[PDB]
């Protein structure tokens, strides 16, 4: 749905070499939208763009690493 | 307290043929030896720990 | 005999002693961190002193008692000083950049933020600015000294050094408190890492800084400086001056803007 | 430039003499170690 | 004071070129295997 | 008397004669790591069998060559014997310190051999790069003395800077303007300032790495919210002023050696060659962030870098085309300093070139971390600092000594190097255009034979300075003492006969103002 | 609010610093701290160039403004003449020292 | 790959690495006619009995080798900025490959649709099959689609490393915390090697790259059977 | 600036003297006043195990390693939490 999604876009937020922050910043909106949908009662497909995105470009350890300390209540991130 | 300058200006103005670092009389041989014996005692340690260190101790 | 106003020193051991220690002091500070032992640089902070001690005492000796700076040496002098100052600035602005390099872009592992998250940063408005006005005190105090020596005024030369000297004191034993009382540590990430290691050269120059102002406060108790050559006198308080001016700006980016 | 004759004059056999003993003072140690390279390797 | 002129503003000693040729090849040779002696000193330990 | 004499020194001329002593026998050591490189790379394959020891040598082999071979002989040596001199001046401003800035590079080289004897050794570049110099890439003593030998190193230059500049602006003769002082002396001061403003952001720079190695800091760690990129920053800050100061010193005794063998009485466009300098050393302190081209950086940021950086040129051909201008008209007196000084303007100039090449980031991209930049580095500072060492040490060893060398071994010493350096470097552009990394210890089959040759060049240059060992004990040896020097009115340095006396200008000389 | 207590120079300075000090007072420069000024430099009216020996270095920088000085030892004697300009130079030879 | 006795770039495997070689070609030239000017000069200098030893005038002749030089190096940035642009330019990829280097070899990920990652060693010369090249073959090769534009993010778990392919025109350091980001796009199938550009440690030297283009049909199966 | 006194027909000893009793003492005493009355030991945050912070790459050259230099045990927790 609006879907069909071959790889992220560029994103003109994160123009350069460093994607370091494209990557984290998905990451973030992703959970942030999963919770408040998962909240208020809704559906986390809404959620599904920075999924594919942050999927995408963030390395696996990254998000493995990420997952780990959201779990353990040291994600240094507001979520 | 008073002015002893001169006193001190006299002292290390005479014609002895001593270094400054050792002018001031038989302190400054004492204190130089000191200092020289712990830099050269030291560095003939540091030179021990260095064989020390250059070899594994498994 | 010469018939030019330079100085030919004596041949002197002090700049081997110096060397030596340097590396006793090298040597030791690997021997402690690796080998768990500090014998080494014990031996080397001793020489080290005991170097110091002997070539400022025979610079004393070479100037005050033997006449040698004429107004030639004495320019001389004032020129490395202020070089010796200007390299000193250059080694802050590379703590400077460390800080603003972190501060300006936090990584997603501080949480993406300035301070990151878990710091607790001090209150700037509470120790930090007494700090700050103990040290720009300092600055009026030390000027005070200087203008007294130069109009001949004995006592109340001694008095501004003192309150210089005391207030110098009374900034170091604040820092300690602060150190002591800070909730983060020297291993709290990059923020800690900054902040100790920044206001550490700093608190050390500041120890170092007290430490030259009390060695004039006691050539001046002995009658050395005169009330137009003085240089010694100078250096210090170019070098107070430079101490105050570095506090400034980790008081603005580190404790007020970092915060 | 102009120089003087030579105080104590240094003939080509009295070259030859230098020359190889310099050549050997470099060559010979590092000839050696170079020479038992595989005793090194493994041992 | 100290001796001055050719031969003599140096710590070391030019009287005899012999002895000379010996120093100088003990001094730079010295240098020169230094490295190779380290290396097989480090190949030596592991 | 002999230990208050060289180890209690307190005199300009005695100081340089230990700085070109310890630089000189630095340069063997320097040297023999260069030939342990170019043997591991002499034959597909491995010979030392342990890389890390491989990329260990290449980091002692820069650090000898640059910090206790180049630095010392250039400022320490022929600026502690010349500066005083060519001024008139009695000594250096602070003739005590001055010592200490000797003493303390022995120590430091102690550091960095002890270094190399510990542990695995730091096989981690010059550059010394966190992480892989770090505590877990790089655990134990090794990179930290490796880090206190750069600090010893550090303040011996910086006492130095502080004692040549304040000599040079404090110690002229009152009539003496800026503007009336010898090239050589411009070089020194400028060289000076440099390491004045640099030295100490390499000092923060490794105290941070030390830090992070040894009291839990994470400057360089992101896990802390470190950056590797910033060491490099730091690091680079310092490096590229770096080159510049090994190489200014080069081009004030070129300027001398020019002007001196062409017959002249001046160097062509002598406002110029102060200006060319001034400029030199000012750009070198807004280009370092060439040597981060492939770190990842805006493109704008890398725009201002290439143009920044091509700048320089501009200066520095106004120095190559006075030199020339200098040879111009000249009644040429082919010595053998004249030969290593034309050597000098034609290798530096083609390495310079080749730097032009580098400074633009699109090709960077390609020939970053392989051996075009070595071939780049090794004419112009290799080649560039050596050729203008071996000028120096020739046309003014008499001076020094009191002693002439024979020329035609000398000229046979420079014909043997100039084969030498140009059969071991050329070739590695070949290797570098084509995709050969900089410290690898083997590689692929296909480079075998620029590396084969390379090698090959190595040994000619080894021959080349055992040869120069022989030729200065053949001048002690035969003892032929300096009786007339041509020039001496332009030529202040060699006015107090040779050697000059322990004490010189006692009565300054005398200079009106008109 | 003001007192005294602090040496001056005058009572205090010694050695070289003293006599620089005093010779300056009486607008000498035994210790060469001046540029001396010249005089037209001709046969004569030769510049009068001190020295405390028979022979001292002269610097000659014959035009303004010029960056290259010519240098050569000036002898007891006959007045000498630049290489370069031929102006007049002669040799006043010792005391400095009562 | 390079060749024996090889002199220059290798063939150029992108449009880019293309316009850099006829960059190179350009510049290039400029550095022979000067270096070759400056020694013809000096030998110029050098081989005439004619003298001129009194002071010579600068403030003319300096204009011309001040004027000259700021022209050439024009002349120089122009085309180098054109290209450092165009390299720059939004291109939007098809794909998004990340690779992390390691002490010592590469893994990559392919993590667009499905989450497909390997590692890729040197195969050691012991292991080498006949014909294969030493120190430059990997057990597992960087497939990928020819003629597309792909998307390159290059990190590091350990140490610095850097992702380096000559014939693409292509080296990006790897950075641990750091995703730099370069984009790969070839115009033609077949192998294309690199190696380790970033001191890493005692391997530095046996990490290499190799990349397998194929048209996108055998990437799409190949994507699928290495699940 | 100008500040907003004035003086300076002759800036001395006096005048210095009078500006470090007047205006800088005077502030010292101010801001001992504001900073020995704002202290008082704040409520120490609840722990959490982040990995940013409490560092340890290698251990300290000094007690058992795992103790800051200036360890406070009240404010400073180990990297396993405040201490007993
Ligand atoms: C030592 C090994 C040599 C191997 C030679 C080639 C074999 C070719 C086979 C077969 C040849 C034909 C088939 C292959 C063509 C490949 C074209 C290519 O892809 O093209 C690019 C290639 C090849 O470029 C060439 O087209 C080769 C150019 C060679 C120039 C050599 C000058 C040599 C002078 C003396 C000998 C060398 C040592 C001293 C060098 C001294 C410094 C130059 O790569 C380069 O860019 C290499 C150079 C890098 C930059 C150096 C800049 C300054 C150089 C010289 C100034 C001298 C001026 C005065 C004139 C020279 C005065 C001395
Ligand atoms: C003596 C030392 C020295 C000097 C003087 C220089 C001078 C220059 N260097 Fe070099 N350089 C090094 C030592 C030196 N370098 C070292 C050690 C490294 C590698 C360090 C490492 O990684 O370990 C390096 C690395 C290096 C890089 C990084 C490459 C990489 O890692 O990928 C770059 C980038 O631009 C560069 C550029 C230049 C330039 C443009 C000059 C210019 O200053 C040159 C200017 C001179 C000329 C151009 C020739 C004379 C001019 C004329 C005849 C006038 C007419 C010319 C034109 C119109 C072009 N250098
Ligand atoms: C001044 C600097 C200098 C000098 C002179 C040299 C000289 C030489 N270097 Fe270089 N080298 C470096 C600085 C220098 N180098 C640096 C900075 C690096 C990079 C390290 C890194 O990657 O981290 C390097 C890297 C390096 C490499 C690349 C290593 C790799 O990537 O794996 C190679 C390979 O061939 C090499 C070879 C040589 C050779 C064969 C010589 C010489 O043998 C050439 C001939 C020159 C001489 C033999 C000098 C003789 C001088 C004297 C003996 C003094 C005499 C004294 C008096 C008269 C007073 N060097
Ligand atoms: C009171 C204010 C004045 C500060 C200095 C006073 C005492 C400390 C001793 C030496 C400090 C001198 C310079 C600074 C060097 C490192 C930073 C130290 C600043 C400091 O003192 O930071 C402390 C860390 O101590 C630590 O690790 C310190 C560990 C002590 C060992 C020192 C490490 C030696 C390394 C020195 C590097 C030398 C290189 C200098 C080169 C100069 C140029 C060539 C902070 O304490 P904490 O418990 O983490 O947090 C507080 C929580 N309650
Ligand atoms: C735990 C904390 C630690 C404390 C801080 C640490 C260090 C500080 C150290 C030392 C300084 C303190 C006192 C100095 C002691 C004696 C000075 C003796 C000389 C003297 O008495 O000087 C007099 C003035 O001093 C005087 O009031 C002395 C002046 C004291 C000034 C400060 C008092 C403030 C009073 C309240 C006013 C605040 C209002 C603010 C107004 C706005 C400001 C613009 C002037 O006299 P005279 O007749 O012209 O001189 C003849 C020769 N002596
Ligand atoms: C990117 C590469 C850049 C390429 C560089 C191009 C190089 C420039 C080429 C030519 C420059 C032309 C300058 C013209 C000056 C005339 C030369 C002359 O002849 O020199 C003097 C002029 O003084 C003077 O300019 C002083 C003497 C001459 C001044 C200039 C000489 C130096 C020229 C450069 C030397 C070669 C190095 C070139 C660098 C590449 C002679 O003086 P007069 O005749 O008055 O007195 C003699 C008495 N009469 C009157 C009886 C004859
Ligand atoms: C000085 C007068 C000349 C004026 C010319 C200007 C040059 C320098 C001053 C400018 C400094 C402020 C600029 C900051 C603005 C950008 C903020 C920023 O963010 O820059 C940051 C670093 O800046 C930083 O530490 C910057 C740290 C400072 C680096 C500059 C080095 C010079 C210092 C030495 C000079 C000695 C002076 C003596 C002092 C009295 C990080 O880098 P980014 O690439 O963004 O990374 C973010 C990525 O995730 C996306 O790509
Ligand atoms: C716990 C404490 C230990 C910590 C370590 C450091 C400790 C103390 C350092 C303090 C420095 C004390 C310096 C005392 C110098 C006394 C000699 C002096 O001051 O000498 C004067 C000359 O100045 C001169 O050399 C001026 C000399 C300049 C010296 C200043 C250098 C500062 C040293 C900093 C070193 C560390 C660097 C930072 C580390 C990261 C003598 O000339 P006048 O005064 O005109 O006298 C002549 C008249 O009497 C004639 O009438
Ligand atoms: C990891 C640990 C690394 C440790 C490295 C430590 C290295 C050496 C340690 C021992 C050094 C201390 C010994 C005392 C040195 C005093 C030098 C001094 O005071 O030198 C003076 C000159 O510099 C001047 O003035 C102005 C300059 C004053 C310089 C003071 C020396 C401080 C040394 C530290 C330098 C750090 C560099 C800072 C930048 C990061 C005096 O010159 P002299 O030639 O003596 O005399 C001339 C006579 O006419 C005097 O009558
Ligand atoms: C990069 C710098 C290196 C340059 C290359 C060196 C040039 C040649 C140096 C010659 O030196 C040697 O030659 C040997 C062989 O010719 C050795 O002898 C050895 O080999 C023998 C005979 O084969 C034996 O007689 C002895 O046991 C022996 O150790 C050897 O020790 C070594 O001194
Ligand atoms: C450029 C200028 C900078 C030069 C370098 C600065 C030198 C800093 C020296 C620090 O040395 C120390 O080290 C110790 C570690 O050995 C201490 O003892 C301690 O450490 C212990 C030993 O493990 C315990 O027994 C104790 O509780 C105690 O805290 C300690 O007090 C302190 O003096
Ligand atoms: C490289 C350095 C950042 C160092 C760091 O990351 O710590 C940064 C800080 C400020 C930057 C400069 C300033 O942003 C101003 C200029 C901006 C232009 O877009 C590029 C060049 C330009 C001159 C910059 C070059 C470079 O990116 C600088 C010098
Ligand atoms: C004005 C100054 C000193 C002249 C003097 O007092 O003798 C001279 C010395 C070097 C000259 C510079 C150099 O010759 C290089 C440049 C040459 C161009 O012809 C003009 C600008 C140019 C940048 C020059 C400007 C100016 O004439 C300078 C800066
Ligand atoms: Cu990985 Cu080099
Ligand atoms: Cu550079
Ligand atoms: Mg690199
Ligand atoms: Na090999
Ligand atoms: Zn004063
Ligand atoms: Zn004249």
């Amino acid at each position: 749905k609006i879907k069909n999604y071959q790889t992220a876009p560029f994103d003109s937020r994160f123009p350069n070499q460093n994607q370091t922050r494209n990557c984290w910043q998905n990451y973030l909106d992703f959970h942030r939208c999963e919770k408040a949908m998962t909240a208020k009662g809704g559906d986390v497909s809404v959620c599904e763009w920075y999924r594919r995105v942050y999927k995408s470009l963030c390395p696996i350890s990254w998000v493995s690493t990420w997952d780990d300390r959201r779990a353990e209540g040291t994600f240094p991130g507001k979520i | 307290f008073e002015n002893r300058v001169a006193e001190k200006q006299k002292l290390f103005q005479e014609d002895n043929g001593l270094p400054v670092h050792l002018k001031g009389g038989a302190t400054d041989n004492i204190l130089y030896r000191v200092t020289m014996t712990l830099c050269l005692g030291g560095t003939l340690y540091s030179l021990y720990c260095l064989g020390w260190a250059s070899f594994p101790h498994k | 005999h010469q018939t030019h106003a330079y100085h030919m020193v004596n041949p002197s051991p002090w700049p081997l002693t110096g060397a030596l220690s340097a590396l006793l002091m090298t040597s030791g500070l690997t021997m402690w961190f690796h080998f768990n032992s500090m014998t080494l640089l014990m031996i080397g902070l001793t020489t080290n002193m005991l170097t110091m001690y002997q070539w400022w005492r025979d610079v004393i000796r070479e100037s005050t008692f033997q006449g040698h700076h004429t107004p030639a040496v004495q320019k001389g002098l004032r020129y490395g000083m202020i070089l010796f100052i200007i390299s000193e600035v250059l080694f802050f602005t590379g703590f400077f950049w460390a800080f603003y390099h972190s501060s300006l872009a936090p990584t997603p592992e501080l949480g993406g933020c300035w301070p990151p998250t878990g710091i607790h940063p001090l209150n700037p408005l509470e120790v930090p600015l007494l700090n700050t006005s103990v040290l720009l005190a300092s600055g009026v105090s030390i000027t005070w000294a200087h203008h007294s020596l130069m109009e001949g005024d004995r006592k109340h030369m001694l008095q501004a050094l003192f309150i210089t000297i005391t207030l110098g004191v009374y900034f170091t034993l604040l820092q300690a408190s602060e150190y002591y009382e800070a909730p983060f540590t020297i291993s709290d990430g990059v923020y800690g890492s900054t902040f100790f290691v920044a206001t550490g050269f700093h608190g050390l120059h500041v120890i170092i800084g007290s430490t030259f102002l009390i060695v004039c406060f006691f050539r001046q108790l002995k009658f050395h400086f005169t009330s137009n050559h003085h240089f010694g006198f100078e250096a210090a308080a170019w070098y107070w001056h430079f101490v105050d001016v570095v506090w400034l700006f980790l008081y603005v980016s580190i404790y007020w803007w970092g915060s | 430039i102009t120089a003087k004759p030579a105080k104590t004059p240094t003939s080509p056999k009295e070259q030859a003499i230098g020359l190889s003993v310099t050549f050997l003072s470099f060559l010979l140690p590092a000839g050696w170690v170079l020479y038992h390279l595989d005793n090194y390797k493994k041992s | 004071h100290y001796e001055e002129g050719p031969g003599k503003n140096i710590p070391f000693s030019v009287e005899n070129k012999w002895r000379l040729l010996a120093m100088m090849t003990l001094f730079f040779g010295s240098g020169f295997a230094a490295p190779f002696f380290i290396v097989r000193h480090q190949l030596l330990k592991k | 008397m002999f230990i208050n004499r060289w180890l209690f020194s307190t005199n300009h001329k005695d100081i340089g004669t230990l700085y070109l002593l310890f630089g000189a026998w630095a340069g063997m050591v320097g040297t023999a790591l260069s030939l342990l490189i170019r043997a591991e790379l002499g034959q597909p394959g491995t010979l030392l069998g342990d890389d890390q020891i491989y990329n260990v040598v290449v980091t002692a082999h820069a650090f000898v060559m640059i910090f206790f071979m180049v630095m010392p002989i250039m400022i320490g040596g022929f600026g502690n014997w010349l500066v005083p001199l060519m001024i008139g001046a009695p000594d250096m401003a602070f003739p005590r310190m001055n010592n200490m800035s000797f003493w303390l590079l022995p120590p430091s080289f102690l550091l960095l051999l002890a270094s190399s004897m510990v542990e695995a050794g730091a096989g981690t570049g010059w550059t010394v790069y966190p992480p892989l110099a770090g505590n877990l890439a790089h655990a134990g003593a090794s990179v930290d003395l490796t880090i206190f030998s750069l600090h010893l190193a550090g303040v011996s230059s910086i006492l130095g800077a502080i004692n040549f500049i304040t000599t040079i602006i404090n110690m002229k003769p009152p009539a003496m303007s800026q503007y009336q002082t010898p090239l050589f002396v411009w070089s020194v001061m400028i060289t000076a300032v440099l390491l004045l403003l640099s030295l100490p952001v390499l000092a923060a720079g490794i105290t941070m790495l030390l830090t992070d190695r040894n009291l839990n800091t994470t400057f360089f760690d992101p896990a802390g919210g470190g950056d590797p990129i910033l060491y490099q920053h730091l690091f680079w800050f310092f490096g590229h002023p770096e080159v510049y100061i090994l190489i200014l010193p080069g081009f004030g005794m070129i300027s001398h050696i020019v002007t001196y063998y062409s017959g002249k009485k001046e160097p062509f466009g002598y406002m110029g060659m102060v200006w060319a300098m001034m400029s030199i050393g000012f750009l070198g302190f807004i280009v370092w962030a060439h040597h981060m081209f492939t770190v990842g950086m805006d493109v704008d940021t890398r725009a201002y870098f290439t143009s920044a950086t091509m700048i320089i040129a501009i200066p520095t051909g106004v120095k190559v085309f006075s030199w020339l201008a200098t040879l111009h008209g000249g009644n040429i007196k082919w010595s053998p300093a004249m030969m290593w000084a034309l050597g000098f303007i034609f290798l530096f100039t083609v390495g310079g070139l080749t730097g032009i090449v580098l400074a633009n980031s699109s090709l960077d991209i390609v020939l970053h971390d392989t051996y075009y930049v070595v071939a780049h580095f090794h004419y112009v500072l290799s080649m560039g600092a050596v050729f203008a060492i071996m000028g120096g040490f020739v046309h003014w060893f008499p001076l020094f000594s009191g002693y002439t060398l024979n020329d035609t071994w000398a000229k046979i010493h420079f014909a043997i190097m100039f084969v030498g350096v140009n059969m071991t470097f050329f070739p590695q552009h070949f290797l570098g255009l084509s995709g050969m990394p900089r410290r690898y210890s083997d590689y692929p089959d296909a480079y075998t034979m620029w590396n084969t040759i390379s090698s090959m060049g190595s040994f000619i240059s080894l021959t080349a300075v055992m040869l120069m060992v022989f030729i200065i004990w053949e001048a002690f040896a035969s003892k032929r003492e300096v009786l007339t020097v041509d020039l001496t009115t332009t030529n202040l340095e060699w006015l107090n006969g040779c050697p000059p006396p322990y004490h010189t200008f006692e009565e300054p000389t005398y200079v009106n103002l008109k | 609010a003001s007192g005294g207590g602090v040496p001056t120079d005058e009572e205090q300075a010694t050695g070289l610093e003293r006599e620089v000090m005093l010779a300056a007072r009486k607008g000498q420069d035994p210790y060469n701290i001046l540029a001396p000024k010249a005089t037209s430099g001709t046969k004569e009216d030769p510049n009068l160039v001190p020295s405390i020996t028979n022979k001292r270095i002269v610097g000659c920088i014959c035009e303004e403004d010029n960056s290259t000085v010519i240098w050569f030892w000036l002898h007891k004697g006959e007045a000498q003449r630049c290489p370069s300009c031929g102006t007049h130079y002669k040799l006043v030879p010792h005391q400095l020292a009562h | 790959m390079a060749y024996p006795m090889q002199l220059g770039f290798q063939d150029a495997t992108s449009p880019i690495m293309e316009e850099l070689l006829h960059f190179h070609d350009h510049t290039l030239m400029i550095v022979f006619l000067i270096s070759s000017l400056v020694l013809y000069i000096i030998s110029l200098m050098l081989t005439t009995k004619l003298t001129h030893t009194s002071t010579m005038d600068a403030q003319e002749v300096e204009t011309i080798w001040t004027i000259l030089p700021a022209i050439i190096l024009i002349l120089i940035a122009l085309p180098s900025l054109r290209i450092l642009y165009m390299m720059d330019e939004i291109n939007n990829p098809s794909l998004t490959v990340k690779t992390m280097g390691h002490q010592w070899y590469w893994s990559y990920e392919y993590t667009d649709y499905e989450d497909l990652s390997f590692d890729s060693y040197m195969i050691p010369t012991s292991e080498l099959k006949p014909g294969e090249l030493r120190l430059l073959e990997v057990d597992n090769r960087v497939v990928l689609p020819m003629e597309m534009t792909i998307r390159m993010l290059v990190s590091s778990e350990d140490v610095l490393h850097s992702w380096a392919v000559p014939s693409l025109g292509l080296k990006t350091d790897a950075i641990p915390g750091r995703l730099n980001q370069t984009t790969l796009m070839s115009s033609r199938p077949g192998l294309y090697y690199g190696q380790c550009s970033e001191i890493c440690g005692s391997n530095h030297s046996f990490m290499p790259i190799v990349l397998e283009l194929v048209p996108l049909k055998y990437f799409e199966k190949w994507s699928a059977s290495m699940l | 600036a100008s500040a907003a006194k004035g003086d300076h027909g002759g800036t001395g000893a006096r005048t210095w003297r009078f500006l470090t009793f007047g205006l800088a003492l005077p502030s010292v005493a101010l801001c001992t006043l504001n900073s020995w009355l704002h202290s008082g030991h704040r409520e120490r945050p609840a722990f959490i195990p982040y990995h940013h912070l409490r560092i340890r790459t290698k251990p300290f050259s000094w007690g058992d390693g795992n103790h800051t230099f200036f360890h406070n045990p009240r404010v400073n927790p180990l990297p396993t939490g405040y201490e007993k």
